[PDB]
RNA sequence: ACACCAACGGCGAAAGCACUCUGCUGGGCCGACACUGACACUGAGAGACGAAAGCUAGGGGAGCGAAUGGGAUUAGAUACCCCAGUAGUCCUAGCCGUAAACGAUGGAUACUAGGCGCUGUGCGUAUCGACCCGUGCAGUGUUGUAGCUAACGCGUUAAGUAUCCCGCCUGGGGAGUACGUUCGCAAGAAUGAAACUCAAAGGAAUUGACGGGGGCCCGCACAAGCGGUGGAGCAUGUGGUUUAAUUCG
């Protein structure tokens, strides 16, 4: 072993992100078209 | 005492204002437990990453009447506590076979509770 | 503001030691320099009256006990106040090692500030008296709360 | 302010006062700003008139309330009207949103 | 209830519609002349559908969660926070017919630069097979000429140029209220005034100020020290009180 963190850079593949997105309520298009415009724009 | 074998796995949940440290046999049934809460300090200072670190330390010093080699640890769920934990046990660097996530995903299960306002 | 001008730091007048005249200019009180040079200098005649070492050693070896590696400095984020501790430099723990061994020894009484330096210089040298005690109860705190960063 | 509240000062300025002026000025401001609970310091109130019958220029009545409180800087707040009882209960009102705005700014 | 797929994506007249599969069935788009020969457009009144909340009847009820109850913050808290939590949420059969039901833009046809796109099909190139290039159309989007516009902007999907058809508007309150009538199990929906009163009510843009909106940078501004005031005594100034005056500023 040396101190190095496989788990975080992978984890980012399939982020953590999607529970700190479930724990606040179902609400629809207008903050979903704000956190999915936001995140349609971080990935291009 | 226990079933008297050194490989086991451990669970960390991870909370969002806590940590829980356990370790337990294959079958599952538990040999340790313990958490943010176990380990003294209680409150608002209970789910940070000395809690993670105090609380796996406390946890798997514990074991040491097994003396587990085969580690491999089964974390969960999203907070500050995560990476410590893996620091904790990677600082008593016995042999951690793989970490992996458990994590509940739900696939549109149940309606989360209403937004904070604060 | 941007920063301060490096620094000039001159040795002691008699012994030629960086850090026996940093002491002497912080037991200065109001431009009486002489006085404390008479002060310090009675507290080293003392300290070879007490002991028989280098005062170098009963002094380095003093505030090396006083000297605290980590302190609590209460930051604050999005409004709220956490004791974080953030480890202090080496020069800023000497002028805190001879700031509460100083304060410390404007406390024990008896005699005159030859006799209240050495007593409690020999107290940081011995761990007892009280700066050393002060040296803990900043360090208990600090340690007391390491569950912020 | 009767009793266990902020230091009351008052100023008067071409205007001798009365029992109903000073009167008006401890049960408006002061029964105004009872429900509190501020250890503000010191409460300068300075109630000068002006004008019409007195002097040229209109008919004025001008108050100024100052509090020097502990609690995040010192405020005041001026106000003119037609009389003192109408300038005392509009300051009245303005210190009301200074000291919520104290209060509200005070939060988590 | 249906994660990734999910796209500034596809379909529907709108509301809406996404786990997959099957069945019945609507609608769109494209080609050949294969047929009829103006059968077209709009639409008063009318009829249908119509998110969510609501109501009748019966199921069902995990999560979430009005009301409610307790705890907290708070001067106070019927509120934001937290813990329980009922109607409701889902389904069957209905009623209700309103929403920022928004593209804040009724529908239809004809005509008027381009660039960059996406979706569906069609032709030719290229290979002979997936590509790939141009295109013929239809639909969807983004910058944009002309023109229009009070401006912002819109711009072949016009807010352009014209033609047709229907609705609605004529200052702001009063007031989507009063009264009447129809509909509705009720909740209410629709139709819809006036008395009186005001000289404004509004739109777009600009300049400032302000923000418990950002971004940047100084200042003994905070932080780090050092020394004080506030405690005591006195000197002095002011306010108040008193006095014939305690001059006035």
């Amino acid at each position: 072993n040396e101190e190095r963190l496989l788990n975080r850079f992978r984890r980012e593949v399939m982020r953590a992100g999607v529970i700190q997105e479930c724990k606040r309520r179902r609400y629809f298009e207008n903050k979903q078209e704000e956190k999915k415009r936001k995140h349609r724009e971080a990935a291009k | 005492s226990a079933r008297k074998i050194p490989k086991g796995v451990i669970h960390v949940q991870a909370s969002f204002n806590n940590t829980i440290v356990t370790v337990t046999d294959v079958r599952g049934r538990v040999v340790s437990w313990a958490s943010a809460g176990t380990c003294g300090f209680r409150g608002t200072k209970r789910g940070t990453p000395f809690a993670a670190q105090t609380a796996a330390g406390n946890a798997i010093r514990t074991v040491v009447e097994q003396g587990m080699q085969r580690a491999e640890v089964m974390i969960k769920g999203p907070g500050l506590g995560r990476d410590a934990a893996l620091r904790a046990i990677r600082r008593s660097g016995i042999l951690l076979s793989f970490v992996r996530d458990v994590t509940p995903m739900p696939h549109n299960g149940c309606r989360p509770p209403k937004k904070r306002r604060v | 503001r941007g920063t301060v001008e490096e620094k000039t730091a001159k040795s002691d007048p008699i012994y030629r030691n960086r850090l026996v005249n940093m002491l002497v200019n912080r037991i200065l009180k109001h431009g009486k320099k002489s006085l404390a040079y008479q002060i310090l200098y009675r507290a080293v005649k003392k300290i070879q009256q007490k002991t028989e070492t280098n005062p170098l050693s009963v002094l380095r070896q003093a505030i090396r006990g006083v000297t605290p590696d980590i302190a609590v400095k209460a930051r604050r984020v999005g409004g709220s106040t956490h004791q974080v501790p953030i480890e202090i430099g080496s020069t800023q723990g000497k002028a805190l090692a001879i700031r509460w061994l100083l304060g410390a020894a404007r406390k024990r009484p008896g005699r005159n500030m030859a006799f209240k330096l050495s007593s409690e210089l020999v107290d940081a040298a011995k761990g007892s008296g009280d700066a050393v005690r002060k040296k803990e109860e900043t360090h208990r705190m600090a340690e007391a709360n390491r569950a912020f960063a | 302010g009767p009793l266990s509240s902020v230091k009351l000062i008052l100023q008067g300025r071409n205007l001798e006062v009365s029992d109903n002026v000073r009167s008006h000025v401890e049960d408006k401001v002061g029964k105004s700003v009872a429900k509190h609970s501020h250890l503000v310091r010191e409460v300068d109130v300075r109630l000068s008139a002006r004008g019409g019958d007195l002097s040229k220029g209109p008919k004025l009545r001008r108050c100024e309330v100052t509090l020097f409180t502990k609690r995040h800087g010192v405020i005041r707040a001026e106000e003119d009207a037609e009389s003192l009882y109408s300038s005392i209960d509009l300051v009245s009102s303005i210190i009301q949103r200074k000291l919520r705005k104290i209060k509200d700014k005070v939060s988590d």
